[PDB]
């Protein structure tokens, strides 16, 4: 199977010990702290999402699972399961809203502290792969979180703008929009490269931020990134690529990180990692290279960061960062 | 009105309250008795903690053997015990939830409903699939599960929160097992342990020194080569003993049960030939979420040892996936207590007007 996302959907929200509904206009927008439960029918059986939010506790978690499994008992157990977690919404899923964006917010009903209180100011990295897919997820109103390839909003009950990276793409222009209207004002669209005085000061601080000529170049959508993960703890030295979309979590602590921007190559160190699979990882981002189809620009850079101690250039490629995330 | 979760462990008992983030009691699911006066008011039984600290005058039995209850009387022992000692809260004010072992005879589930309904008189009970608990406690409803604990490992195939019968994989040797290994190994290092109190000693030597060799036989012989490997134990009596390469041996023997004279295949094979006893199509599924649960999955290393092995039994391509929840001792329990805390579960209770009804019977179309 596999449909537009046109047809009709039911979204739940695992709140308390309690699957509840959630408004029917929002459906687009999710809580990065909860876990929901979505029943798609297709155009022609139907499909649950078991959608998990990055930041929702394991009761939560633990909760819409089950949950997902009693709705589909509950229908006869005809339709199809399929656990997704944030950041790796599949296709299919992602096209359930029309072509808006996914929106996703920071905190959410933590039941014994109840729905957070959205913010005082706030800021969205609006971002979209191959596929257009696009998602706006909430992160801190502070400078060094701007990334030259997307296009942010930052909504200040003062004020409110609508950045736009030198790199971003037509879809994060669009989607970022689409972030707009959903929860209210309009913009000051301010390219980068040329911002008032006053969109500086909606972030308090003064600048430098995720920046990158690689960043910058609106013909990415040619060379994407590649975030590969090398590990020795089978015996053998492998690398597997990292599907979905590069998240900070993608990062094993465990081992040793390839992120090939083409034009460069950072290899990443786990804290807890291996020495031996830190030259193998060298020994292959060296040789990734070389075997190249000579598209592979004379003599890429490559680079070593220490995990805690990324630069912006590195991780201005993961869609919300957190300095405080492995502490 | 809060609900009672109880996972009842061949050799550990875990009981709380539904909605707690951890059993409240966990204890030794041992009931002993005179080996044939003492004071007065002659306890005819005593158990769990208690019935360890002593030992001297008793036999301890365990009620549960590889996962399956065999003696109702002290296992009623038990079950009184966690509800009126441990957990201190009288049966017939909550419903209780009761995990049970993968196959269990329909036989068991009945007498366990029985046993709640006429000895404790409780409002409403339930019997979940102890494998299927820890996978939804990860947040899944497929993928294969490992439990072994004391008594039992279980290879459990999951697909879409249900068991896979067929598939499911039994292999009576675990905890205890490899404790008791131990002991053999350790004393012909030349240490001697042989007492059941001195069982004791060497089980935590077997859960604070023991791991999982990568390559047994490279650590075979980086142990005897250097002794890099070792590793000082203090005993009570203050005597140090240092333990080398039976650190791994001992847990190797998941991997090669031959080790203790048992016929069976390895942890490693089980998996792949109950992965291969599921459709052709949930496969994939299956080894990417290798959930793993049990005390016996603690082992340092173990989770990496168990990928190596699959990924040489799989196909060149699987991607091999082993998820080691840090709080897997408590898998179970956990999700059970979730499972528990739900709304939704109201309704899935079985109630007692029903068991009047309908009698032991109703477990099987209640439950499933
Ligand atoms: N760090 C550790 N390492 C190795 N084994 C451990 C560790 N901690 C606990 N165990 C073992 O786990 C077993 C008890 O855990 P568990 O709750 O799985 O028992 P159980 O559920 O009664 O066993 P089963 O489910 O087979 O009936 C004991 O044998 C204990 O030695
Ligand atoms: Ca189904
Ligand atoms: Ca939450
Ligand atoms: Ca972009
Ligand atoms: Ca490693
Ligand atoms: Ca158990």
């Amino acid at each position: 199977m596999d449909d537009d996302g046109t047809g009709q959907k039911q979204i739940w929200r695992i709140e308390g010990s309690n699957k509840v509904p959630v408004d029917p206009a929002t459906y687009g927008q999710f809580y990065g702290g909860d876990s929901y439960i979505i029943l798609y029918n297709y155009r022609h059986g139907q499909i649950i999402y078991n959608w998990q939010g990055a930041q929702s506790t394991q009761d939560e978690v633990a909760a819409s699972a089950i949950l997902t499994a009693q709705l589909d008992e509950e229908l006869g157990g005809t339709p199809v399961q399929s656990r997704v977690v944030q950041g790796k919404e599949p296709a299919h899923l992602m096209s359930l809203f029309g072509g808006k964006p996914m929106i996703i917010y920071k905190g959410g009903t933590s039941r014994e502290g109840g729905q957070t209180a959205p913010a005082s100011t706030r800021l969205f990295q609006v971002r979209a792969n191959s596929a257009g897919a696009t998602r706006a997820v909430e992160v801190l109103p502070k400078a060094g979180a701007l990334n030259s390839n997307d296009a942010f909003v930052l909504k200040t009950p003062s004020a409110a703008y609508l950045w736009v990276g030198t790199g971003a793409s037509e879809a994060e222009k669009t989607g970022a929009q689409e972030l707009l209207r959903v929860l209210r004002a309009q913009p000051v669209q301010v390219a980068e490269g040329s911002e008032p005085d006053g969109f500086w000061e909606a972030l308090g601080g003064k600048a430098a931020y995720r920046t990158s000529p690689r960043l910058k170049d609106k013909k990415m959508d040619a060379h994407p990134p590649r975030l590969f993960a090398c590990s020795n703890k089978i015996g053998r030295f492998v690398i597997e690529e990292v599907p979905g979309e590069l998240m900070q979590e993608d990062l094993a602590t465990d081992d040793v990180m390839l992120l090939d921007t083409w034009d460069q190559v950072f290899v990443w160190v786990g804290k807890d990692s291996q020495e031996e699979e830190k030259t193998e990882a060298l020994t292959s981002a060296k040789r990734y290279i070389e075997t190249d189809p000579a598209n592979r620009d004379r003599r890429t850079p490559i680079t070593v960061v220490k995990q805690g101690f990324e630069p912006p250039s590195f991780v201005g490629w993961f869609l919300g960062w957190d300095d405080d995330y492995w502490s | 009105t809060t609900a009672l979760v109880c996972d009842n462990g061949s050799g550990l008992v875990k009981a709380g309250f539904a909605g707690d983030d951890a059993p409240r009691a966990v204890f030794p699911s041992i009931v002993g008795r005179p080996r044939h006066m003492v004071g007065m008011g002659q306890k005819d039984s005593y158990v769990g903690d208690e019935a360890q600290s002593k030992r001297g005058i008793l036999t301890l039995k365990y009620p549960i053997e590889h996962g399956i209850i065999t003696n109702w009387d002290d296992m009623e022992k038990i079950w009184h015990h966690t509800f009126y000692n441990e957990l201190r809260v009288a049966p017939e004010e909550h419903p209780t939830l009761l995990t049970e072992a993968p196959l269990n005879p329909k036989a068991n589930r009945e007498k366990m409903t029985q046993i709640m309904f006429e000895t404790f008189n409780v409002p409403a009970m339930y019997v979940a699939i102890q494998a299927v608990l820890s996978l939804y406690a990860s947040g899944r409803t497929t993928g294969i599960v490992l439990d072994s604990g004391d008594g039992v490992t279980h290879n459990v195939p999951i697909y879409e929160g249900y068991a896979l019968p067929h598939a499911i994989m039994r292999l009576d040797l675990a905890g205890r097992d490899l404790t008791d290994y131990l002991m053999k190994i350790l004393t012909e290092r030349g240490y001697s342990f042989v007492t059941t109190a001195e069982r004791e000693i060497v089980r935590d030597i077997k859960e604070k020194l023991c791991y999982v060799a990568l390559d047994f036989e490279n650590e075979m012989a980086t142990a005897a080569s250097s002794s890099s490997l070792e590793k000082s134990y203090e005993l009570p009596d203050g005597q140090v003993i240092t333990i080398g390469n039976e650190r791994f041996r001992c847990p190797e023997t998941l991997f090669q049960p031959s080790f203790i004279g048992m016929e069976s295949a390895g942890i490693h094979e089980t998996t792949y030939n109950s992965i291969m006893k599921c459709d052709i199509d949930i496969r994939k599924d299956l080894y990417a979420n290798n959930v793993m649960s049990g005390g016996t999955t603690m082992y340092p290393g173990i989770a990496d040892r168990m990928q190596k092995e699959i990924t040489a039994l799989a196909p060149s391509t699987m991607k091999i996936k082993i998820i080691a929840p840090p709080e897997r001792k408590y898998s179970v329990w956990i999700g059970g207590s979730i499972l528990a805390s739900l709304s939704t579960f109201q309704q899935m209770w079985i109630t007692k007007q029903e068991y009047d009804e309908a009698g032991p019977s109703i477990v099987h179309r209640k439950c499933f």
